[PDB]
C-alpha cells in the first residue's frame, strides 16, 4: 500500500490497531522506549 | 484423510499452491476477470511508455 516512514517494521504478529493495508497493521509499543511498530 | 470416505481433497488447501489454495477456489480466482487497477504501484509503468 505504498511506502511507510517512521515506523519500525517487527517479525511479531499481533492483533490489529491501525490499519494500514494489504494486511499491516501498526500500533504505539515499547520496545523493551516507545515508538510506532509495523507488522 | 479418511472422513468416512468423503472426498474432501478438492475442497481442503493444496500445500503445493504457494496461495494455499484449493482447486475450487483457484477455478473461482480464474474465472473472474479481475482488474486490480491499482492494487500495487505501477507509476513505474504508468511513467513507461507504451
Ligand atoms: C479424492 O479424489 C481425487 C480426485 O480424483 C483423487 O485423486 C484422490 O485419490 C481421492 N482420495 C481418496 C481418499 O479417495
Ligand atoms: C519498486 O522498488 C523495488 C526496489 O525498491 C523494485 O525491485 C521494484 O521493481 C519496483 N517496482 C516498481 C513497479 O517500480
Amino acid at each position: 500500500a505504498g511506502c511507510l516512514i517512521g515506523a519500525e517494521y517487527v517479525n511479531n504478529s499481533y492483533e490489529c490497531d491501525i490499519p494500514i493495508g494489504a494486511g499491516i497493521c501498526a500500533s504505539y509499543q515499547t520496545q523493551t522506549s516507545q515508538s510506532i511498530i509495523a507488522y | 484423510k479418511y472422513f468416512g470416505g468423503f472426498n474432501f481433497s478438492q475442497i481442503l488447501p493444496d500445500p503445493s499452491k504457494p496461495s494455499k489454495r484449493s482447486f475450487i477456489e483457484d477455478l473461482l480466482f480464474n474465472k473472474v476477470t479481475l482488474a486490480d487497477a491499482g492494487f500495487i504501484k505501477q507509476y513505474g509503468d504508468c511513467l513507461g511508455d507504451i
